[PDB]
């Protein structure tokens, strides 16, 4: 078969995790849900209660 | 038609620690 | 083999080689790695660059 699967992009902000040995393996886009924006605000992937 | 956490590329060539 | 050297009104297209300095490590010295200026101690570590 044949599939292009082309998708556009928009300027947004991202919170990139920088693990050792030069890898990412996890990211969060702070434009989809308020939980992602909260994660990007305090710079943490595990948010406590409050 | 859904990019489930796909499209994350290195924005620069800077090595960063944890 | 005749090498015709010219110095006409034109930008510097051909120049001589650019000899780099030695690597002075374990000493607070000035460094210039192609624009990166400043002063620091050149010491290795156990990092993994890409």
């Amino acid at each position: 078969a044949a599939a292009y699967f082309v998708g556009y992009l928009k300027p947004t902000t991202f919170m990139l995790k920088y693990d050792e040995n030069g890898t990412i393996t996890d990211a969060v886009d702070c434009s989809q849900n308020p939980l992602a924006e909260l994660k990007c605000s305090v710079k943490s992937f595990e948010i406590d209660k409050g | 038609h859904t990019s489930s956490m796909r499209g994350v590329y290195y924005p620069d060539e800077i090595f960063r620690s944890d | 083999v005749v090498l015709s050297f010219e110095l006409l009104n034109a930008p510097a297209t051909v120049c001589g080689p650019k000899l780099s300095t030695d690597l002075i490590k374990n000493q607070c010295v000035n460094f210039n790695f192609n624009g990166l200026t400043g002063t620091g101690v050149l010491t290795p570590s156990s990092k993994r660059f890409q």
